[PDB]
């Protein structure tokens, strides 16, 4: 194919994976590893499962797994697991030797530092990887814009975290977690539809309300206005079929479930929500660059792809302006200028933005953090990686 | 408010418990059961309720349960069984009283419509509260009714015949986000000391006969696979249980492994469902480690039981030593990690003398309060919005 | 959860196809290793888990191990199907019967075929029937000493219940 | 008597004057219930203050009606102000004079709408806004001194001579405690703790108040921290589980020294305490290098005091006697000089009272209060 | 809370029906004038027996705008009691030999006069209604559905 460095997005639902200069990941799959079970459900000799079974593999047939997740909240739970995801990713969905290549990965801005030393240890004593660069996801969402300032906001499976970036300096103070993303909204679905009497308890249906979720769900507009079609209408009623061939009923959950984004104490947490988390991230840069920031306020990962997000977020950032900025005078409201941008190719920005960064360090050798400089050095090697 | 009596109706999936607010006990505890017909239309008058219904069955009456897995489902039966209960029973005028509802902590907004219309426009009370059933087991579960007494936070294991929910509250204040729920409770365990008599083929295996079973026979063992064993190496480990049939003669079961295999439905519910996995200890360990930190001493210090499924012999031992178990663990793990010994917690499952009915001896010990009054919605409330009133969740967190 | 087996701590056990030809205390001719007679084996544990075990509906395989106590409690629900009323001499003979009789290996119609691998050549799956053959005729004769346990002339109602508990809904 | 409050921005500290401790201490905090399931009847109800907020906390959002000096939230500061003197002091405010506090450099407003409250809702007999750092100094004993306060939300250095401020040489810091609990929430991440609802930020205050100390040479006691776990300590939270700290107990006191830990463009309190004495005239810059005044719970660390002497020592020049005064009673010397100024017989003539505030209107406190 | 505050109403608004209708070109004295010389006609088409004629000669033009509901009323009160003294047998032949800009006045004036009971007699409207659309087809509704608010 080619001797190209690998970008690898190893994010907590879904690996992407590739090469410097692809417009688009080369393969994604479910960071999921699967276990052999048996579980009082259909069986048949048109497929075998061997004793782990992981990404795709599993995905397509987790009815006969126990499905396990190597990473949640942006950090590795269980690095024997992701060891199999690992070499699942390389020799048998890539096709590849590591022995000497360079790899560009990814984590969230705010992980704990042993996440970062024992994935870096991995690539350099597992699979022999002659150099690495860890890069934070959200400056490579930036990347993937063509662009040098705004504040970026990424939402996955794991971690919701904000960067806000100005002249190609990177804010490293005003950087935050939002601990919920797409898995707090899906747990939140099993939530509310446990209230309608359904159940999806099992570790292999937890894939099937995340296909529900992100096929059905979309953020309210308008509070009042969702609640009016929820309460006076059947017009928000949805019928969805699960791989049983079972069909349950979805209504007001189509709205409630996102909506702990936006309002994360349905799901227990005390923090803001996406609007009020990214006007208190803006609100405290320095008065010259604001400006910048609201009119770049760049979404990236799925978690961002809920029908109606782009616009509650853009009126919810005007609305809160207007309440703690102008103290409810509508005179100079027309004068706030903010643009949400929300690509299409969004949910991928990190990886694209990676392929990016990764060809701009290609040729630069001593950009990236050496084997032979992580045998010498060990965990100190890694102080390359930004401050 | 009036000043007569709020009267009290727990409407469980297994018993109804019926009284006024203030007494040593309901006045009527029996099955949330309705016995129904299957020139002038009455067969909406030829109905009966509780045991009155039990006795109907011989009769031709087809018996039915219009509360299943906690919640209302039939809601003719509903308020044919609340008509009777209020005129025949309680003997009372809803225009008099003010109203103590019950319902589990997951109970559709579409429950709390329905009841609300039934209570204002079929029988007019002068008003409502439908209380969170647990948070009242709680209130049961103290010493005496001064505030001394009081213990505002602590974790309440709920189990009756249709579900078991775990609710932490903390401070009198109830943590939504942090309830869990297993769909199997007394009901359940019945229906499988039921298909154990059946597979040994017994004389006997009556709901009523699995359901005294349950009642005289069965308690918690620690492990069941040292249990069967035991059942190998002590012969009177086996009872003889003698039933009388429908149609009047006797009968001798011999009760087995069920005695200990049928309980451990908590421990270890996938005996029972395909659809729920977790048991009960780790299920109560995720309730408080879901719950906000500097409340978790607080919520292990006090697990109150509540429910007639937590009378099982052993049930709170088996409970307190397996939660005890996962958490010192999980604090072991830590003092591995930094060097030191920490303070521990102490897990303490609490059994207590309204155990059987804590629910309905809460809820008669709040609406005794001064202030009850003013937490009811009023009829008034009731003529300006409809039942609308009743459908925002009380339990958890609302958007809007 | 369901109980496994002890013996999945074992390590450099023989192995054919993915059934661990774990060591066995028997009589019968066969290429399994004598057990210590003085301990429990596999079979000592697939008859002590095996009424405990047939009430779960959710089991999770460890290894190799875990693959032959499974096989061992499909065929103790096939010896409580095949036992019924017989006197404890014609339940030996008949379960013998059933134990010697042409049966399906993985790899064949095996029940669990997706889980099991097939044998790993045309060799191995002579040394597999060799080992289930006598596996499975000192599980049936084991079993007998526990339901003809009290009395000698019918099986024990207490063993004789399991008959219809299909363990995870599968059969041989 | 007179009262005095020392307002402080995370803890208020409340007395009668000629007392030499405060008689209440408790969090400058209203608190209010994240949840809306309740028990009837209960004793519950919509707002707790100081330590009830602290001993309900886990169900509650947490937060202080003061940030950086300046109260933020008017609605909760008087039922901080209500707590203090109808539960805590026990006292009907209306029988007794009050001594209030104020940071210096505030906004106007703010000691406007002080005097406002004190009178048309407390209805006191006379009251006083003093500013913390010439009440710090009389509480020492000194009419010389440069006073480094530093509280909970604000730090500030007045420099002062034979009684006389001198104004125009003040210096003051939006960085104290709050910033330094909000850089330890942030740093304790690395370990893989992660702090985030109004709560822990408490239960990180407490770890901050433990186990943190003021490194005496920073990069020698990274390359200490980076050797060995002889620097590390073991933390008890509320849940019985055991966190462990190592240079976050002095990387977070650090950003007293280095403000750019956090982002924020300023000298460090060395600095700021050099350019504030270097800022007075020669004559006067002999004296206050013998006097550098410590006061607040934020220089309260293990460590400070040697470490503000050994960099303070290196920016003057070497022939000055340098000392460092830095009591165990720092904590409350607001509240403690506060005590002795509302106690001197030439103050009685120099409150505000009353009847000059209603011949005058909230604007007066310009005129009498520094 | 910031929630409920709208700021969609002052940072985009919306099209207005002058938007989508062109304004009318007749001051409201002179729309008013205009019908006022109507008004007249009508009354005295009842009184000679020739009630035909009163509708068609009504019918040569309409009032409309949100500033002329007094001359509005007054127009459906002379229009619902023309349609009113019309025998039941003349409606097919009539009907039939309008165009369909008069077709379409009448099926939107019998609709403005079925909104308000208390004023119209509901039965000749409705007995009205049932012939436009018999000889005329369903496609008058639809311009009714389609037409200008302030009609
Ligand atoms: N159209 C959609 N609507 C709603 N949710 C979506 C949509 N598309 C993807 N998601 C959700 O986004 C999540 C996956 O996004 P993404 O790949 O960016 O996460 P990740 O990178 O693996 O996680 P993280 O960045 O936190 O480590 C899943 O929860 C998925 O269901
Ligand atoms: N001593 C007991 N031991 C075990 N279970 C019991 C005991 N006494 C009653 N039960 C069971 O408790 C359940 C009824 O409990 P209850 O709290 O009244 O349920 P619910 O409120 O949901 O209707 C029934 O399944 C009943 O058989
Ligand atoms: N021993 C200590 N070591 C370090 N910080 C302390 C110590 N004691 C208190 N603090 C800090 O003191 C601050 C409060 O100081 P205080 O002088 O009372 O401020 P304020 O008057 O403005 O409210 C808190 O942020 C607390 O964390
Ligand atoms: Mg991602
Ligand atoms: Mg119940
Ligand atoms: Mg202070």
């Amino acid at each position: 194919m080619e001797s190209a460095p690998i970008v690898l997005d190893n994010g907590t639902g879904f690996v992407k994976v590739g090469y410097a200069k692809d417009n688009f990941p080369r393969f994604q799959f479910p960071s999921i590893v699967g276990r052999p079970i048996l579980r009082a459900e259909e069986k048949t000799g048109n497929v075998q499962i061997k004793d782990v079974m992981v990404g795709d593999e599993a995905e397509a047939v987790r009815s006969l797994l126990q499905v396990k997740y190597p990473m949640e909240n942006g950090i590795i739970r269980d690095f024997e697991e992701m060891n199999q995801l690992w070499d699942y990713t390389f020799f048998e969905k890539l096709k590849i030797d590591p022995r000497g290549r360079k790899i560009l990965l990814t984590e969230p801005p705010m992980n704990p530092v042993a996440n970062r030393e024992k994935m870096c240890e991995t690539m350099f004593e597992r699979y022999g990887f002659g150099g690495v660069y860890v890069a934070i996801q959200a400056v490579l969402s930036l990347y993937a814009q063509g662009l040098s300032s705004g504040v970026v906001v990424d939402s996955g499976d794991g971690v919701t975290h904000i960067v806000p970036v100005y002249e190609s300096v990177v804010l490293n103070h005003l950087v935050g977690r939002l601990d919920v993303a797409g898995r707090d909204a899906t747990r939140y679905l099993i939530s509310l539809l446990l209230r309608k009497g359904y159940a999806f308890n099992r570790t292999a249906d937890f894939e099937t309300v995340r296909e529900m979720k992100e096929k059905l769900c979309y953020v309210s507009y308008d509070l009042e206005l969702d609640h009016k079609l929820s309460e006076e209408t059947t017009v928000l009623m949805r019928n969805y079929t699960l791989p049983d061939g079972r069909v349950i009923k979805v209504g007001s959950e189509r709205y409630e479930c996102p909506e702990c984004l936006f309002q994360p104490h349905l799901v227990g947490s005390e923090q803001p929500g996406l609007s009020e988390f990214i006007f208190d991230t803006i609100q405290a840069a320095d008065v010259d660059i604001r400006k910048y920031l609201y009119r770049a306020i760049v979404l990236s990962g799925g978690s961002s792809m809920y029908a109606g997000l782009p616009s509650r977020l853009e009126k919810e950032i005007k609305q809160l302006w207007f309440e703690r900025v102008l103290h409810g005078d509508p005179a100079r409201l027309p004068n706030f200028k903010v643009k949400i941008e929300d690509a299409p190719r969004r949910r991928h920005a990190v990886f694209i933005g990676g392929a990016v960064l990764a060809d701009i360090m290609a040729q630069n050798d001593h950009m990236w953090v050496s084997k032979a400089e992580w045998e010498e050095y060990g965990v100190r090697a890694l102080d390359k990686l930004g401050p | 408010a009036s000043f007569n009596v709020p009267i009290i109706m727990d409407n469980g999936t297994g018993y109804s418990k019926l009284g006024y607010a203030g007494n040593d006990a309901p006045s009527y505890v029996f099955p949330t059961v309705i016995a129904t017909r299957s020139k002038r239309a009455t067969e909406d008058l030829d109905f009966f309720i509780g045991n009155d219904a039990l006795k109907k069955a011989s009769a031709g009456y087809s018996l039915d349960y219009p509360i299943r897995h906690g919640q209302i489902e039939n809601w003719d039966h509903m308020e044919r069984f609340w008509q009777q209960s209020l005129f025949k029973y309680l003997r009372c005028e809803p225009e008099d009283h003010y109203f103590l509802l019950t319902e589990p902590p997951l109970n559709p907004p579409e429950n709390r419509e329905n009841t609300a219309e039934i209570m204002f426009e079929s029988f007019n009370c002068a008003g409502l509260y439908i209380a969170v059933q647990a948070v009242l087991a709680l209130a049961a579960s103290w010493t005496s009714s001064k505030v001394t007494d009081r213990s505002l936070t602590g974790t309440v294991v709920d189990s009756g015949d249709g579900v078991t929910h775990i609710i932490p509250v903390a401070e009198g204040y109830v943590i939504g986000s942090s309830i869990k729920t297993m769909p199997l409770a007394g009901r359940d365990v019945t229906y499988f000391v039921q298909s154990l008599l059946r597979d040994r083929n017994e004389p006997d295996s009556s709901l009523k006969t699995a359901e005294r079973i349950k009642e005289e026979c069965c308690y918690v063992c620690p492990d069941i696979v040292k249990e069967f064993s035991r059942f190998d190496r002590e012969p009177d480990r086996y009872l003889k249980y003698a039933s009388e049939s429908i149609t009047g003669h006797s009968t001798t079961i011999d009760v087995g492994f069920e005695r200990f295999l049928a309980p451990e439905i908590f421990f270890n519910p996938e005996i029972a469902s395909s659809d729920f996995l977790t048991p009960l200890p780790e299920l109560v360990d995720n309730v408080v480690q879901s719950s906000p930190i500097d409340v978790r001493k607080g919520l292990y210090k006090n697990i109150v039981l509540s429910g007639g499924s937590t009378l099982f012999k052993n049930f709170g031992n088996r409970l307190q030593r397996d939660l005890k178990r996962i958490v010192d663990e999980r604090i072991h793990r830590s003092e591995m990690l930094s060097g030191a010994k920490s303070g521990g917690v102490d897990v303490n499952v609490i059994s207590h003398k309204r155990q059987r009915n804590a629910v309905w001896f809460g809820g008669s010990l709040l609406a005794q309060t001064p202030e009850f009054g003013s937490y009811c919605h009023t009829k008034a409330d009731y003529e300006e919005y409809g039942a609308s009133i009743a459908r925002r969740y009380q339990i958890f967190g609302n958007s809007l | 959860p369901a109980y496994h087996s002890s013996f999945l701590s074992l390590t450099d056990v023989p192995t054919t196809g993915n059934i661990a030809m774990l060591p066995l205390k028997t009589k019968f001719r066969g290429p399994a290793y004598p057990a210590d007679e003085s301990q429990m084996d596999i079979i000592d544990e697939c008859i002590g888990l095996f009424r405990a075990n047939c009430f779960f509906r959710n089991f999770e395989i460890k290894g190799p191990a875990d693959r032959t106590l499974i096989y061992g409690t499909l065929f103790i629900s096939e010896c409580l199907g095949r036992v019924n009323g017989l006197n404890y001499r014609d339940a030996e003979r008949q379960l013998n019967s059933l134990a010697l009789e042409n049966f399906s290996i993985p790899g064949s119609g095996f029940p669990l075929n997706a889980l099991y691998a097939p044998p790993l050549s045309p060799q191995d799956a002579e040394i597999m029937r060799t080992y289930l053959t006598q596996f499975r005729q000192e599980l049936a004769y084991r079993l007998l000493s526990h339901v003809y346990a009290t009395e000698k002339d019918h099986p024990s109602k207490w063993w004789t219940c399991f008959s219809k508990r299909r363990f995870m809904n599968k059969a041989l | 008597t007179a009262l005095v409050c020392d307002n402080g921005s995370g803890l208020v500290k409340a007395g009668f004057a000629g007392d030499d401790a405060p008689r209440a201490v408790f969090p400058s905090i209203v608190g209010r219930p994240r949840h809306q399931g309740v028990m009837v009847g209960m004793g519950q109800k919509d707002s707790y203050v100081g330590d009830e907020a602290q001993s309900k906390r886990g169900i509650l959002t947490l937060k202080y009606p003061i940030e950086h000096g300046i109260i933020t939230n008017w609605d909760d500061m008087e039922k901080i102000w209500h707590h203090t003197f109808y539960n805590e002091l026990r006292v009907a405010p209306e029988e007794h004079p009050t001594l209030l506090t104020e940071a210096p450099l505030n906004p106007k407003a703010n000691r406007e709408k002080m005097t406002q409250i004190m009178f048309e809702t407390f209805n006191v007999p006379a009251m006083y806004v003093a500013i913390q750092a010439v009440l710090s100094l009389y509480a020492s004993g000194r009419t010389t001194g440069i006073v480094l306060d530093s509280g909970d939300g604000v730090t500030h250095n007045v420099p002062i001579y034979e009684g006389y401020a001198l104004p125009h040489a003040i210096m003051r810091l939006d960085l104290a405690g709050r910033d330094l609990t909000d850089y330890l929430m942030k740093i304790l991440t690395e370990r893989g703790y992660s702090f985030v609802t109004t709560a822990e930020r408490e239960i990180v205050r407490d770890i901050k108040e433990k186990l943190c100390y003021v490194a005496l040479d920073f990069e020698n006691e990274m390359a200490t921290a980076a050797s060995s776990s002889s620097l590390e300590k073991s933390y008890e939270l509320p849940d019985g589980q055991v966190i462990t700290i190592g240079n976050e107990r002095f990387r977070c006191p650090e950003t007293l020294f280095q403000p750019s830990f956090i982002g924020m463009e300023s000298a460090g309190i060395h600095e700021t305490t050099y350019n504030s004495i270097m800022k007075c005239d020669i004559d006067i810059r002999k004296d206050l290098y013998a006097n550098n005044v410590m006061s607040g719970g934020t220089t309260m660390y293990p460590g400070i005091a040697d470490r503000m002497q050994k960099e303070i020592t290196a920016l003057a020049p070497s022939t000055m006697k340098i000392k460092i005064i830095a009591p165990p009673e720092r904590k409350y010397s607001v509240w403690i000089g506060g005590s002795i100024l509302a106690s001197l017989s030439t103050f009685q003539q120099m409150w505000i009272t009353k009847q000059e505030y209603d011949e005058a209107g909230p604007s007066i406190v310009h005129r009498k209060c520094f | 809370t910031f929630r409920t505050l709208d700021v969609d109403s002052i940072t985009e608004p919306v099209l207005t029906e002058q938007d989508i209708f062109p304004i009318r070109n007749e001051t409201a004295e002179q729309v008013q004038a205009a019908v006022s010389q109507l008004i007249p006609q009508a009354r005295s088409a009842i009184q000679t027996g020739n009630a035909l004629q009163g509708l068609k000669t009504l019918l040569s033009y309409v009032p409309y705008g949100n500033d002329v509901q007094e001359v509005r009323t007054q127009y459906l009160n002379a229009f619902v009691d023309v349609l009113s003294n019309i025998r039941a047998a003349d409606i097919p032949a009539f009907v039939k030999e309008c165009s369909t800009e008069e077709i379409d006045n009448i099926v939107n004036f019998i609709y403005r006069g079925l909104a308000n009971p208390q004023a119209y007699n509901s039965s000749v409207l409705l007995n009205w209604h049932e012939k436009v659309v018999e000889i005329s087809g369903i496609g008058c509704i639809v311009r009714v559905l389609n037409s200008r608010p302030d009609l």
